[PDB]
């Protein structure tokens, strides 16, 4: 198995319309998402909120949508609940709350769709593993 | 003055590195099993018997390369290359595991080959064997634990693999499954090779610290002279020392080394004993009467009724990956678990 | 000679026996008070709630135990490292309860070991004797040192102190590799090499000694009887051990001179034993082994596992199993 | 005493030594990289490359199953990667 | 040869710096030079430190511990531990770095170039080691150095910016220390406090008044030591006491620094105050209470009453009594309620954690440091994994705190070692039988039979 | 009066012509990306 433009394809947004990702970009995703998320996140699960993972099914089912790159850049930007009902910039960090969460400061709008899209490739590579725990290690 | 006689006088020749007829069997099998280990962690995966990488080629360090054992579909097969599983094909061989019976194989004859090199070595120069006899334990280790282990068991794939954490896996499979801890061979064992390990220690700083001034420098070493008649350290007052200091002493300087030999030597072969054992499933797992009590008492609780606990989260966490031909599937609701972890 | 000078002089007098000296002192009351407390608490103590969770653990015989599984149960997660003397109690019924005997044994324990390698020093002087004894002592001490004291001070709990037990002791080890990968430390690797080789070195030097015995004695009668106690001469050829071993790999391999040799056999498993003593301690910290999990990763980007992940699962199953009550919360932080 | 062979820092000082092993030593090891650089360790073992562990789309590991048919599995299992 | 050989000196190469015991002038160029490398690694490491220093991320996401100790001084952050000016970092690893150069070149100088001996050169600078006099004179004076490097500290808090507060009001800022305790009630308690739980000896101290004020004592006791000493020689009971020699002297400080660094290493593990959480991490008592604090507040959010949700043993899941009845966080982190912290006080009332702050007063900044410390626990692996031991690879993190407490609790338990070694040592070798018994007069010989 | 070919000789490259040989290849695997 390889690293495909096949397996680097990811909706772009929730009308089906899609983009793909050049390996230079996921990779950078990868190293972005360690840099500014993976200390919650490790793996797609959240551990100061073991019951919403980073799988896309789950991503599916937010509100608004968040399993394409605008839903989940628009999140990067103001996070919401998972029915969308409050934001949440004050304890999730955010490009709104880059004041109180530092290491959002110098993210730009190209590094936020590199996460975005390494949060939806991933699964398509690790499967079950992505977001699912310690019973997948 | 036959041409034995001449093959003799040339094998016992006196050189740097002493040969031997012993030699003939020791360093052609010895080579071939490091050279067999070195040349499978460098280069050889175990993909196909194990479902793992397990070579440098792969991206494996020092502490994950491993020769590994081949897989349960092969049973106790000698793998011979010439055989009919691989059947003269090189590549193959190395993929079907063949390379753990070769290791194996060699280093077990290595190993005889080593043991009578100090047979040979002790007649020539005229010495007591003792050497060659404390060697049995080592051999006895080797044989039970690689060989009469796996051939008790369902194939060679649940042998010890030849690699650093292969080995911590194989340890705690033995915790997990045969709950080696409790077995008291292991622990006679455990006893003989901690007090074999204490012996070296206060022996050695004994004698350091009990030397006499025979030279005027303070670097002591130089004052030992290997053709010296006497003593180079004071019995007595060794001897009074630890008399008052911990209520018995050494007087007799043959004892005291005999014991040496004596206690790691029978610490190795007991453990053997114990594997063996282990070969058959015979294990020590269980106290009848503490699982009769806690069966019934849902508040007794033991620190051996804790570790079988333990013991189980191992075997179901670890088994699906650990033996890969069972295809076991365990899904989340049945793995045991603690609370919250 | 007033009192005083006397009884100075029994203290450290050379003719006593067993030497009591100053450390002796301090040493002999402490090492009878845990002795004796241990004796008692193993055989006759009631369960202690070791992990706080109001679920005690059996440990003495007289409450079905036997030697294999008994122990003295390390005092109650509640109290954490909080003293627990005798006189903090409301009553006996409580400390026993809570695991008071544990702190009583394992500090006296201590202090009168600590003495004992000082009294190793004492008397080494009072006889004339080169005084580094007590420095290979301090290899097993340490080690102590680390199981019941300053783990629990990383862990922030004496009820994460090495039970005094032998089952009590398996459950420390397995629950240690789960929590910190003991078995990839390298630390760790260096005490099994320290007691593995002392083993070997042992054995050698025994049977080395022992083949090259000058003969002294009949066929009948123990060769042990051709040493006398004190003679001036050796009663083994190192020549002729020389000879054969280094026959046995190569000339230089071997020793020719017994200082060089004997401070070989101190120095290898002492080394070794403070370098394990110290992982345990460091470990208290939580400077954990190797973390190779998911080390390996295919072109795609599937995990290939290795030998470090199989590890990883077994000790997968001790993490989500031990003190199967006692956690709330998801991660395990001490 | 002395086996009969030329010691050891005699040889390595001398410099008809390194005159000699100057070049076998690199050569060596340039032998060595050229191994595995040029590809031919994976085919001589049979080790996979980081892309021929699995198909593109299947996460079952190729595990022999069979003794005497092992040699004809491996075969089956080289032949859906491409 | 000048020593410089096993023959003439009586030491082997392996002990060579044993040769130096009475050649002061060699000796001191030794010591001099190696005060070199200290300055140098203080320079070149915070000016490493700098060169990879990010100012978004946290300093303990960054495997950083020199400069937190120049930040805790409150140079370069302003309130929050946030870095406002990067300058005086670079000034202090500069200046360091420099300053080694000038101890490099006196030291290479005293021990080649210079006299190897200085008894003849000057008998201000010459000593014997059993001149009891001059010891004490030399101990004197460095004392004195000592106690002026203590009020040094007190000029920064008092006079020169202040220290870093974390207990400060607001977040924590940089703040001047302007009414220093000086009742020695509160000053020497702490040495009277117990080392265990829930009092913690001198390692408790949590505020900077009292650490001010202890470094005036310690700064005026060092001054008035250091003359006494001057002006004294040791009486009767103290000569009668210790060896007096070269050796000797080395093996009080080895068991001095033993004892230092068993300290330090519960220091930097423990306190939160002078080792400020914003810039080593949390402790570890500090992240476990976090993580119970994290799941209380989001269970709160859901509705449960986390005062009366009964755990599965029994215990609260959420809150708890200490063994002494005040109210605490529930499960393992039972063990840390000693803990305290600028983040956590403010739900403290007079029996512990107050349910009605619980249900009303938790701030976002609160549940922010919360999530933040729990997610930085000082666990991890030595490669630098972190998280517990079966966590996969991703975060590349070891607390600051762990580093700094393994490093240092080796190092303190091999110089209890030297301590040992080298006090035994002097001591034999004072008596006489450091290199052997006396074949003709072994003493064991001389005594009667034990039986 | 040293012979340069020894069963010394034997012993030494058997060992050492293969270390370096197989050095050379595992400083190689460095660079190999996935
Ligand atoms: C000590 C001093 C040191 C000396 C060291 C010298 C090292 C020498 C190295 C030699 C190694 C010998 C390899 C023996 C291989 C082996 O045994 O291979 C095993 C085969 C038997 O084959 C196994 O047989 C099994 C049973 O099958 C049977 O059962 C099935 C249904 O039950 C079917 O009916 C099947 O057809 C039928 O055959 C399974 O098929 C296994 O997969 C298959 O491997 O026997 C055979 O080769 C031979 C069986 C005769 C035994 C020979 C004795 C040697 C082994 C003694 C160990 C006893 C230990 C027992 C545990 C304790
Ligand atoms: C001559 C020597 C003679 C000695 C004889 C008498 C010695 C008795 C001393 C006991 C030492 C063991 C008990 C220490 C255990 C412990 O809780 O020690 C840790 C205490 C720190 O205590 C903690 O101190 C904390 C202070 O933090 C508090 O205050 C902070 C303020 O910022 C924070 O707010 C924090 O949240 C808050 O809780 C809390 O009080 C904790 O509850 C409390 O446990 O450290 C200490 O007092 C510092 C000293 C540590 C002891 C050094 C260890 C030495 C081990 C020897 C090594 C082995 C030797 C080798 C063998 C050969
Ligand atoms: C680096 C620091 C240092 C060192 C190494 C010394 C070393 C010495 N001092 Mg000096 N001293 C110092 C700093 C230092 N001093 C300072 C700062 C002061 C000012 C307060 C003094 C005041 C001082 C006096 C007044 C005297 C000495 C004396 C001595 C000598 C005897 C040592 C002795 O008996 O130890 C201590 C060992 C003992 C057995 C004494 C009992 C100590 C007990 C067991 C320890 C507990 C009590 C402790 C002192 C305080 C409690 C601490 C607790 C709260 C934790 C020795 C050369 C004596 C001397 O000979 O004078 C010329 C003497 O009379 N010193
Ligand atoms: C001391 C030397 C020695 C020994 C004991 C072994 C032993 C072994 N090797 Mg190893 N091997 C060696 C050297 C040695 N090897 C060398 C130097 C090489 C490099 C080429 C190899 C390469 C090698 C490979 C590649 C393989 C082995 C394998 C094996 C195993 C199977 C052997 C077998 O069936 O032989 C069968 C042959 C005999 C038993 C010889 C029979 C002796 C004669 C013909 C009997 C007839 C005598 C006659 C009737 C009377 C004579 C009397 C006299 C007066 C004339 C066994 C463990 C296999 C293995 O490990 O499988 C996993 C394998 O695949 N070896
Ligand atoms: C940092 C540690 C340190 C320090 C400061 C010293 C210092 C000293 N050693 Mg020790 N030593 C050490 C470690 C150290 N040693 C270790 C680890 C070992 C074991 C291998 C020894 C073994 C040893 C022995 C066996 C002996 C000494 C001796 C000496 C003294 C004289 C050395 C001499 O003749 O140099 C002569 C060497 C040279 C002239 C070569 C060049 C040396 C200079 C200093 C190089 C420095 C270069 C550096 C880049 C500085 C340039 C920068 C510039 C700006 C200054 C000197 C005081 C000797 C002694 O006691 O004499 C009485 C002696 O016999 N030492
Ligand atoms: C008290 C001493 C101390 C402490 C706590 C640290 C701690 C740290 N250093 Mg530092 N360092 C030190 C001394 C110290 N260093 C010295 C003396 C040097 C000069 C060589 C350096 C040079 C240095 C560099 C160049 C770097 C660090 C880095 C780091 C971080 C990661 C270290 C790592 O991965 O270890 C790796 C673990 C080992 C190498 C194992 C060592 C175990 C030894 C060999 C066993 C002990 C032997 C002896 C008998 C005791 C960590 C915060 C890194 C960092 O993140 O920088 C920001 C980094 O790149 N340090
Ligand atoms: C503790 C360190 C120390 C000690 C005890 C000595 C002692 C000695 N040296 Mg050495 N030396 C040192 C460090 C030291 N030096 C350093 C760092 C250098 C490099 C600059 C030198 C370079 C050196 C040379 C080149 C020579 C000496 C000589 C001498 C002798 C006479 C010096 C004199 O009369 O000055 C008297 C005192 C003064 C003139 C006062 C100046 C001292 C400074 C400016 C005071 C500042 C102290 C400072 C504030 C403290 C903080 C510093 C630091 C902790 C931050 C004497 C044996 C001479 C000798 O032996 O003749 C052959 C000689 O030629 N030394
Ligand atoms: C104590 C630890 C000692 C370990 C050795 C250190 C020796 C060091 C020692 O004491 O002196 C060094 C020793 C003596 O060398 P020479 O006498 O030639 O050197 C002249 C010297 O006097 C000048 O320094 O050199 C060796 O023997 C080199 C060892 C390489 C040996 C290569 C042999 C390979 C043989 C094959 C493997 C053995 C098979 C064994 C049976 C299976
Ligand atoms: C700990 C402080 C976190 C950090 C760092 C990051 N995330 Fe997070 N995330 C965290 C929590 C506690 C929650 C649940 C919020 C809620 O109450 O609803 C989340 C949630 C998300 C989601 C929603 C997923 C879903 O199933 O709908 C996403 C997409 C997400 N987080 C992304 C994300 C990114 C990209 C981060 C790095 C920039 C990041 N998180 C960091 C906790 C924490
Ligand atoms: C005696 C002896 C010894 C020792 C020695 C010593 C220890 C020394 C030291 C020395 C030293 C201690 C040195 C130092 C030096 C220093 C230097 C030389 C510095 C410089 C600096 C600079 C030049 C800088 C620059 C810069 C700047 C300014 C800015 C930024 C950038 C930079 C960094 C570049 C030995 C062991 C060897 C041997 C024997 C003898
Ligand atoms: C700064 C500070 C502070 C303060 C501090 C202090 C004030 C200190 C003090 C200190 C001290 C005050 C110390 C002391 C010490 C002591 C010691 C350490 C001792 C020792 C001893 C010894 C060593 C002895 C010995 C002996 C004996 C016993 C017998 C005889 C012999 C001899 C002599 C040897 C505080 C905490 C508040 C806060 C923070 C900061
Ligand atoms: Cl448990
Ligand atoms: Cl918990
Ligand atoms: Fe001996």
């Amino acid at each position: 198995a390889e690293l495909t433009p096949e397996v680097l394809t990811v909706p772009l947004n929730s009308e089906g319309k899609t983009i793909t990702l050049t390996e230079k970009q996921y990779l950078e995703g990868k190293r972005l998402f360690q840099y500014a998320c993976a200390s919650c996140h490790v793996g797609g699960i959240t551990k100061t909120n073991p019951s919403l993972d980073l799988r896309t099914e789950t991503l599916a089912l937010a509100t608004p949508p968040r399993d394409n790159i605008e839903g989940l850049v628009d999140y990067m930007k103001n996070p919401t609940t998972y029915d969308g009902e409050q934001e949440i910039a004050e304890v999730h960090p955010s490009l709104r709350s880059a004041d109180i969460f530092p290491k959002m400061r110098n993210l730009t709008e190209k590094d936020l769709v590199a996460i975005a899209g390494h949060i939806l490739v991933e699964p398509k590579i690790l499967g079950d593993k992505w977001g699912g725990g310690k019973v997948y290690y | 003055r036959g041409w034995f006689d001449i093959l003799d006088d040339w094998l016992k020749r006196d050189r740097f590195v002493f040969v031997g007829w012993s030699g003939i069997l020791l360093f052609p099998c010895a080579y071939l099993a490091l050279g067999g280990w070195l040349t499978g962690t460098t280069f050889v995966t175990s993909w196909y018997t194990h479902g793992l990488a397990s070579s440098y080629l792969e991206g494996c360090n020092f502490l994950t390369v491993a020769v590994s054992t081949p897989a349960n579909s092969m049973g106790h097969s000698l793998l011979l290359l010439w055989g009919p599983e691989a059947q003269g094909d090189f590549t193959r061989w190395c993929q079907l595991g063949g390379l753990w019976t070769f290791i194996a194989l060699h280093g077990a004859f290595g190993l005889i080959g080593f043991m009578l090199r100090q047979f040979e070595i002790a007649r020539l120069v005229g010495v007591r064997p003792y050497n060659a006899i404390a060697f049995s334990a080592p051999i006895a280790v080797f044989v039970s634990v690689f060989l009469i282990y796996p051939l008790g068991q369902s194939s060679w794939f649940f042998a010890p693999s030849f690699g650093v954490a292969a080995i911590f896996r194989f340890l705690l499979f033995f915790q997990g499954f045969h709950n080696w801890t409790l077995n008291p061979f292991h622990m006679m064992g455990v006893a003989g090779v901690l007090g074999g390990a204490l012996l070296c220690a206060i022996h050695g700083a004994t004698v350091e610290n009990t030397l006499f001034q025979d030279g005027e420098g303070a670097s002591t070493f130089r004052a030992f002279n290997p053709t010296q008649a006497e003593e180079t350290y004071s019995m007595v007052t060794a001897n009074r020392f630890w008399s008052q200091i911990f209520g018995i002493a050494f007087s007799n300087k043959r004892w005291l080394h005999f014991f040496m030999l004596f206690v790691p030597v029978t610490g190795l072969w007991m453990s053997a004993i114990g594997v063996v054992g282990l070969a058959l499933n015979l294990r020590s797992y269980d106290f009848i009467s503490q699982e009769i009590r806690a069966a019934e008492d849902p508040e007794f609780e033991t620190f051996y009724t804790k570790n079988l606990l333990l013991n189980e989260g191992i075997r179901a966490w670890m088994a699906p990956q650990d033996q890969p031909h069972e295809n076991f599937v365990f899904p989340e609701e049945v793995l045991p678990r603690g609370n919250a972890l | 000679a007033n009192l005083w000078e006397r009884f100075c002089n029994w203290v450290t007098s050379t003719d006593n026996r067993l030497y009591v000296g100053w450390f002796g002192v301090i040493m002999i009351p402490t090492l009878l008070a845990a002795t004796i407390c241990f004796v008692i608490a193993f055989i006759a103590a009631p369960p202690v709630d070791i992990d706080g969770i109001r679920e005690p653990v059996s440990g003495s015989l007289l409450y079905g135990n036997n030697i294999i599984t008994g122990a003295v149960v390390p005092s109650s997660n509640a109290i954490g490292l909080h003293f627990y003397p005798i006189w903090e109690a409301a009553s006996l019924d409580e400390w026993l309860y809570n695991g008071g005997p544990y702190q009583l044994i394992i500090f006296h324990f201590l202090l009168g070991a600590s003495c004992y390698m000082g009294r190793q020093w004492e008397l080494s002087y009072r006889l004339g004797m080169r005084p580094w004894i007590c420095v290979a002592y301090s290899a097993p001490l340490a080690s102590a040192f680390a199981v019941f004291l300053i783990y629990p001070i990383g862990q922030g709990s004496f009820s994460d102190g090495m039970p005094l037990g032998i089952s009590g002791t398996f459950n420390f080890m397995i629950v240690f590799q789960a929590e910190h990968n003991i078995l990839m430390h390298p630390f760790h690797q260096l005490g099994v090499a320290g007691v593995f080789g002392g083993a070997l070195f042992c054995a050698m030097h025994g049977s080395l000694v022992t083949s090259s015995l000058i003969r002294e004695t009949t066929e009948t009668e123990s060769a042990n009887y051709g040493y006398k106690f004190g003679q001036e001469e050796e009663t083994y050829n190192i020549v002729a051990a020389h000879g054969y071993f280094g026959r046995l790999i190569f000339q230089y391999a071997s020793f020719n001179n017994s200082r060089s040799l004997h401070f070989f056999l101190a120095a290898w498993p002492v080394v070794g034993v403070w370098f394990t003593a110290l992982g345990i301690s460091t470990m208290a910290f939580n400077l954990n082994g190797f973390n190779f999990n998911h080390s390996v990763i295919d072109a795609k980007g599937n995990v290939i596992n290795t030998w470090a992940d199989i590890i990883n699962r077994a000790n997968l199953g001790m993490e989500v199993m031990h003190e199967r009550n006692a956690h709330n919360f998801p991660l395990d932080l001490a | 005493g002395t086996t009969g062979e030329r010691p050891f820092s005699d040889i390595i000082t001398s410099v008809r030594y390194w005159v000699i092993h100057s070049i076998t030593i690199p050569a060596l090891f340039i032998a060595g990289w050229l191994f595995v650089s040029t590809g031919l360790a994976y085919d001589v073992f049979g080790t996979p490359r980081p892309d021929s562990y699995y198909a593109q789309e299947q996460r079952s590991i190729p595990l022999v199953t069979d003794r005497f048919e092992a040699k004809q599995q491996v075969e089956t299992f080289l032949e859906q990667l491409k | 040869a000048t020593n410089r050989d096993q023959e003439s000196s009586g030491f082997a190469w392996w002990a060579g710096n044993a040769r130096l015991i009475n050649l002061s002038g060699k000796l001191l160029g030794a010591h001099v030079a190696h005060a070199g490398l200290i300055v140098f690694w203080a320079g070149a490491m915070t000016l490493f430190e700098l060169a990879h220093f990010i100012p978004e991320k946290p300093m303990y996401e960054q495997g950083l511990i020199l400069i937190p100790h120049i930040a805790t001084l409150g140079w370069g952050v302003g309130p929050g531990g946030e870095v406002v000016d990067t300058f005086p970092f670079f000034v202090v690893g500069v200046v360091h770095l420099i300053s080694s150069a000038v101890l490099g070149f006196g030291g290479v100088y005293h021990a080649i170039r210079g006299p190897e001996t200085l008894e003849e050169y000057s008998s201000f600078f010459g000593y014997d080691w059993k001149d009891k006099n001059k010891m004490t004179t030399i101990l004197g004076f460095h004392l004195i150095v000592l106690g002026i490097g203590a009020l040094l500290l007190v000029a920064k808090a008092m006079f020169f910016g202040g220290l870093y507060d974390t207990w400060a009001p607001g977040g924590g800022d940089v703040r001047v220390i302007t009414n220093p305790t000086l009742d020695p009630r509160v000053i020497f308690g702490y040495l009277l406090k117990s080392p265990f739980g829930g009092e913690g000896w001198i390692v408790s101290v949590n505020n900077l008044e009292d650490v001010v004020g202890g470094h005036i004592w310690i700064g005026l006791i060092c001054i008035a030591g250091g003359i006494w000493h001057i002006l004294t020689t040791p009486f009767g009971w103290a000569r009668r006491a210790f060896i007096w020699s070269g050796e000797a002297y080395l093996s009080y400080s080895l068991g001095a620094l033993s004892m230092m660094g068993f300290i330090a290493t519960c220091f930097v593990w423990f306190n939160n105050t002078v080792y400020p959480s914003e810039f080593y991490g949390p402790t570890g008592p500090e992240a476990s209470q976090a993580q119970a604090m994290t799941f209380l507040i989001r269970d709160q959010k859901l509705g449960a009453n986390v005062g009366s949700a009964q755990g599965p043993t029994g215990l609260g899941k959420y809150l708890m009594r200490s063994p002494t009845g005040e109210i605490i966080f529930g499960g393992e982190t039972m063990r840390f309620w000693d803990f305290r912290g600028p983040w956590l006080e403010p739900l403290r009332g007079p029996n512990g954690l107050d349910l009605n702050k619980i249900k009303n007063d938790i701030q976002p900044w609160q549940e922010r440091r919360a999530a933040e410390y729990m997610t930085h626990a000082p666990l991890g692996s030595l490669n630098s994994v972190g998280g517990v031991a079966t966590e996969i690879n991703s975060v590349n993190f070891v607390s600051p705190r762990s580093w700094l407490a393994t490093s240092h609790f080796v190092l303190a338990f091999f110089f209890l070692v030297g301590h040992l070694w080298h006090a035994g040592r002097a001591r034999a070798a004072a008596a006489g039988f450091e290199k052997g018994i006396d074949r003709e007069s072994e003493p064991v010989l001389s005594m009667p039979s034990l039986d | 009066s040293y012979p340069i070919f020894t069963v010394r000789w034997v012993a030494v490259h058997t060992l050492a012509v293969p270390t370096i040989f197989f050095l050379g290849a595992i400083a190689a695997m460095q660079f190999i990306q996935r």
